[PDB]
């Protein structure tokens, strides 16, 4: 989830609008 | 400030910018 890809590994604007409702 | 390391109230902060009027989710358990 976004801890993963976001927190232990670099975070991305691609990843991040994952998270957009 | 996107493409870096983002934890706890950086990366809520981080989605709050990206994702404006559209909200967000913040799960941090999976």
């Amino acid at each position: 989830g976004i801890v993963e890809q976001c927190c232990t590994s670099i975070c991305s604007l691609y990843q991040l609008e994952n998270y957009c409702n | 400030f996107v493409n870096q390391h983002l934890c706890g109230s950086h990366l809520v902060e981080a989605l709050y910018l990206v994702c404006g009027e559209r909200g967000f989710f913040y799960t941090p358990k999976t």
